[PDB]
């Protein structure tokens, strides 16, 4: 391209960099902490979350008792991320 | 006939005894595997040097005649089964004789050397004989302990041979190496100038119905016009054409601001007079040219065109003039001249005369009296831009092939191609951002043509390893396969020597853009596999719980220190020279700052070492009887016979890893670094987390673990119930680490990298001493010897280059020390959160759930052995978030509900330990309706 | 010609030196993203902020 | 485009090699940087159809 | 040069006048009169603290 | 340089002609 200056291509393609993220994203949804410390072991996702509330000092009763509200607040929060980024700060 | 020279024709390059070194010399040598005529004695050429040889049994060949004669004499100077080989370079006569062209390596000792002082281009043998021709090449030569050149590599013969020379070794490890660069070379040369003729009106002066008479010699100014002087030259019948100012052929390319064409008709005898510094009647009174006059004078006969039978009386010349005329000056006056007194008026008389007497021209008159019309072009240069500038013929534009192109003054080399850009009418060239010409408009046809760079790139050689194979594959980075001269194309570039395979595997030599390479008997390329797919059985109600586990020892090597070096800048820059030292003092500040930066690096290396090892306060010791529940630390604890307290794994790690320039020793000896490690190990074994957090308290080792199990969510019962299985899994894991690090991978690659990087930097520093930097020579003594004031400037050049060499070294070491401070900072954090406590950070202290970790001292870093609990032997079950009993949700205090098809149980998360459901393990919080997934059971 | 080379060699050295300093800043961020992937994506962190 | 400049350049010698090795190390690290951030997965997991 | 001359165990080949180590520094010279290898080692230099 | 179209507008002037006069001019007049 230039006076001797070249840009060597990255070894991992954007599609390969995007299947790593997809596996990282499906081991987390299906199993949880498990896929990083041994064979990935399945648990239902509402259940993985009950353990993550138990691990910040709140208790399991809170997620099952507010599952729809936590799930909707979670869904609405994920929606604003794209809108804030698309609106652009 | 022709024969192949196999690694033959190598000679000792010089008289230096080099021992056990591989040295690269650029000299004239026989290209390896070249063509060798075979024989019979015809005279042969001596283009540069000749590897004459003569396989023989009866000594039939007795001399070489070169033109020098060798038969025993070497006159030009006189001096004192067979395979006599003789390299000759002009006249050194390196030679060797061996009893046996054979395939062998025999370097030629410089047995005979002569001061001939003559040039030789041809030769003959005075009487099998084979002749080869020496060519400039770069060769890496291997000397043995006795100083003999055992083997050599030519760096142009093959892609592998270039790689071996680049790494300066005869052995190459597997990988992709950037051996060199590839450049397409220009096919032809195109010169182009504007089509418009802009023809000067020489046509209306050189030929016209009538010409000017000599007294009123006419002058025509010619300018802003291209002219072809050679149109006058081609006929070549001119009586004169003498060009006083410059050569006739040379006229076309020159540029002059104005050309003054003065034309007159003069008789043949006086054509000679119109020359610079010539004196005669028509070159004095009328037109006269100065000594400095510059121009070409052209003349041709004209008896028919100008003369007439009646007598042409309409040219007239100036025969009496009172005062001589200055150069290029014309007087049209008819003022009666009259040398003498008696006032003659405007009416002529005894000494008064028309100063313009008449030429008489007739056809019968002999050559030399007949009219000879002449032109006196006078090309001239003025400070203003020249206009009269004749153009070159020009050459047809070549498109789509790399060519050397010159357009209207713009010189570049490139591939000309069609362009859709529309330049404004005034605009000519086009320039891209970065100020590079990227377009041009052809002067003759006024059309936009793009200029594109000729193909260039990097050549990288993929090698399976000299040990495995001599086959190689080449990647030309960023080149379409069409332009390189099986062949595959990737975004990385064109790959030759590797055939693409659809099946995918792990990466071996990364090629780029997602494609890797390997050695099968052949070299295959493919799309790398990120790994094997594994859909989990994701489901609303299904769980997997681990029923068994593994105890895994894993090893991480982190560098903690680098070599402390000190440089005497005066010894490096100057060195045993008094005059150089004085000039170095003139800058003054650089030497102290360089020394201060290097001292700061060295003091940090001690802090880096003592922030990792000096974490304990007192030197803890282990008990006389080493029974620790069956756990065997003999592999980690100190062994007294070994090179100190160095343990058996520490012993393996230790085995597995000038002039101005010193190395300062580490303050903490390897024995103390081993004693610090032994105390860190002794407290962890008989205390646990306690030594780091205060007084070192004591618990038995089976009881230190069972509290490292509790950290990872596993109940105490597991170690006490399964103690001996865990102790053997631990002992076997510790046993494999000795074997796995024993040679299976480049384990100690990170620590050996630090030793390699530092050594290469000091070697660059010593080699940079050899560089001249543009002065006469690198050696200070010679610069001082050859020159007197003159020498000081040349010494100053070396000091600047050598100071920049030292400044680059310190800057690079400051950047290297920052990485070692970061590694020492993590090594220090791993000591505290792993050896002195159990981390909950994920994958910080081992891959798995951390149980413990052990420090080992490697040469310039630490190796940590991380004991971790890996779950295994999974089984799948049914899970309900709460079990509803009496209309109350009953979530469990700690445990996951699970079912073996029919019965329901609470289980520890990471071990399958089923328990019946009762209120002690179950907490009731709510009503049955709100929970989704609740099941019906008794608690 | 030597004067042009000395300037051009210095300009390449300034670029290489600056890229080594910039590579170290990216190495630190790659190292934090590697820690964040392990302790946030692969486990729940108790570290604050 | 100048053979005359090239002949003079060889006198420095180590400058071109040191620059290429330094730039080559930056390049290999850029690849190691993306394999430590994203290759934390042994196998490529897939989400279920529903 | 300035240096210390000492007896040599190196066996120079018959035509080899000088010897050089890695870094191309003269390390040995075959003395002209007795044709025997005499090593060259630089005199003591070091830092003083 | 010249252009044919004082308005608040931007119009760059293309190079109409370059003359190789070679002489200094320090004064201007119009007819
Ligand atoms: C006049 O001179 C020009 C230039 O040499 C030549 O080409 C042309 O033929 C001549 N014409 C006549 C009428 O002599």
């Amino acid at each position: 391209k230039f006076n001797g200056l070249t840009v060597l291509p990255p070894l991992l393609t954007d599609e390969m960099i995007a299947q790593y993220t997809s596996a990282l994203l499906a081991g987390t949804i299906t199993s949880g902490w498990t896929f990083g410390a041994g064979p990935a072991l399945q648990i239902p996702f509402p259940m993985q979350m009950a353990y993550r509330f138990n691990g910040i000092g709140v208790t399991q009763n809170v997620l099952y008792e507010n599952q729809k509200l936590i799930a909707n607040q979670f869904n609405s929060a994920i929606g604003k991320i794209q809108d804030s980024l698309s609106s652009t700060p | 006939s022709y024969t192949n020279s196999f690694t033959r024709g190598v000679y000792y390059p010089d008289k230096v005894f080099r021992s056990s070194v591989l040295h690269s010399t650029q000299d004239l040598f026989l290209p390896f595997f070249s063509n060798v005529t075979w024989f019979d004695n015809p005279v042969l050429p001596f283009n540069d040097g000749v590897y004459f040889a003569s396989t023989e049994k009866s000594n039939i060949i007795r001399g070489w005649i070169f033109g020098l004669l060798i038969v025993v004499v070497i006159k030009v100077y006189v001096s004192q089964k067979n395979l006599r080989e003789f390299v000759f370079k002009n006249f050194k006569i390196y030679s060797k004789h061996t009893p046996i062209l054979p395939q062998g390596f025999s370097a030629l000792e410089p047995l005979v050397d002569l001061p001939i002082g003559i040039n030789i281009t041809r030769f003959q043998t005075l009487l099998a004989y084979y002749v080869g021709y020496l060519q400039p090449r770069t060769f890496l030569l291997k000397y043995n302990e006795n100083g003999t050149i055992t083997d050599a590599v030519d760096c142009a013969l093959d892609p592998l041979s270039e790689t071996k020379c680049t790494l300066k070794s005869f052995t190459v490890e597997k990988g992709i190496y950037q051996t060199s660069n590839f450049r397409v070379q220009p096919t032809e040369s195109i010169v182009r100038f504007p089509n418009i003729t802009n023809l000067c009106p020489f046509d209306e002066v050189f030929n016209a119905t009538r010409f000017a008479s000599v007294y009123a010699w006419n002058r025509k100014r010619i300018s802003n016009c291209v002219a072809d002087y050679s149109v006058l030259y081609n006929f070549a019948p001119f009586f004169a054409f003498k060009c006083y100012g410059v050569s006739p052929t040379k006229l076309n390319d020159l540029c002059f601001t104005n050309v003054y064409a003065d034309s007159f008709v003069i008789r043949g005898n006086e054509v000679s007079q119109i020359a610079p510094g010539q004196t005669g009647n028509i070159a004095d009174y009328n037109y006269k040219l100065p000594d400095d006059f510059t121009g070409c004078v052209i003349a041709w006969n004209s008896n028919k065109l100008d003369s007439k039978v009646g007598g042409n009386y309409n040219y007239r010349y100036r025969l009496f003039r009172k005062s001589n005329l200055k150069p290029f000056e014309r007087d049209i006056s008819t003022e009666i001249y009259q040398a003498g007194n008696k006032p003659c008026n405007g009416v002529a008389g005894v000494n008064c005369y028309f100063p313009l007497q008449s030429y008489g021209f007739r056809p019968t008159y002999g050559v030399g009296h007949q009219p000879y019309r002449v032109v006196v072009l006078s090309f001239e240069l003025l400070h203003a831009p020249a206009t009269v500038c004749g153009p070159k013929k020009s050459t047809n534009l070549v498109k789509n092939k790399c060519v050397n192109f010159n357009f209207n003054g713009l010189t570049g080399t490139g591939v000309l191609t069609e362009s859709n850009k529309k330049f404004l009418p005034f605009q000519q060239f086009g320039r891209d951002i970065a100020d590079t010409t990227d377009a041009v408009r052809d002067p003759q046809t006024l059309e936009i043509l793009d200029i594109t760079p000729c193909s260039f790139g990097g050549v990288s050689v993929i090698t399976p390893g000299t040990n495995t194979s001599n086959q190689v594959a080449v990647l030309y980075q960023g080149v379409n396969c069409t332009e390189v001269p099986n062949v595959f194309q990737t975004r990385a570039g064109c790959l030759i020597g590797a055939e693409y395979v659809n099946n995918s595997y792990e990466c071996d030599i990364p090629i780029g853009a997602g494609i890797c390479a390997s050695y099968q008997q052949s070299i295959i390329a493919y799309t790398m596999s990120l790994g094997a797919e594994n859909s989990v059985a994701y489901s609303n109600n299904s769980i997997a719980i681990p029923t068994n586990f593994t105890i895994s020892v894993t090893t991480e090597i982190l560098p903690v220190s680098m070599t402390k070096t000190s440089v005497d800048c005066t010894m490096y820059i100057c060195g045993d020279s008094t005059e150089c030292s004085n000039l170095l003092l003139q800058y003054g500040s650089f030497c102290t700052q360089l020394k201060r930066a290097l001292t700061g690096i060295a003091v940090e290396q001690d802090k880096n070492t003592q922030e990792v090892f000096a974490q304990v306060k007192q030197i803890y010791k282990t008990p006389p009887i080493k029974y620790f529940g069956g756990f065997n630390f003999s592999q980690i604890l100190p062994d007294p016979s070994k090179p100190s307290k160095r343990s058996p794994i520490e012993d393996l790690l230790f085995n597995k890893v000038f002039n101005g320039l010193t190395v300062l020793p580490p303050l903490l000896t390897d024995e103390m670094i081993a004693q610090y490690t032994s105390a860190l190990l002794a407290g962890t074994i008989t205390s646990g987390w306690t030594f780091g957090a205060g007084p070192a308290l004591q618990i038995p080792f089976p009881m230190q673990m069972a509290y490292r199990f509790n950290g990872i969510g596993v109940t105490q019962n597991v170690l006490y119930e399964n103690q001996k299985l865990i102790a053997n899994q631990f002992n076997s894991a510790i046993g494999k680490i000795q074997d796995s690090l024993s040679s299976t991978p480049s384990a100690l690659g990170k620590l050996q990298d630090v030793v390699n990087h530092n050594a290469q930097a000091l070697n660059t520093l010593v080699k940079q001493l050899s560089s001249k930097f543009g002065a006469i020579s690198s050696v200070l003594n010679d610069i001082l010897s050859r020159l007197d004031p003159e020498a000081e400037v040349q010494i100053d050049r070396l000091i600047t280059g050598r100071l920049q060499s030292l400044q680059t070294y310190v800057t690079q070491q400051l950047i290297r020390a920052a990485e070692i401070r970061a590694s020492a900072n993590l090594a220090a954090t791993k000591m505290s959160e792993c050896v002195l406590g159990q981390s909950k950070r994920v994958d910080f202290c081992g891959k798995g759930y951390h149980l413990m970790s052990f420090p080992q001292s490697a040469p310039h870093g630490v190796v940590f052995l991380h004991v971790t609990y890996v779950p295994a032997q999974e089984k799948n079950f049914t899970t309900a978030p709460a079990i509803c009993h009496d209309g109350k949700a009953h979530f469990p205090r700690e445990g996951v509900f699970v079912s073996n098809g029919t019965h329901w149980f609470v289980t520890q998360r990471n071990f399958y330990e089923p328990q019946i459901i009762t209120t002690d393990n179950t907490f009731v919080s709510g009503n049955c309706d709100v929970v989704i997934g609740i099941v019906n059971n008794t608690v």
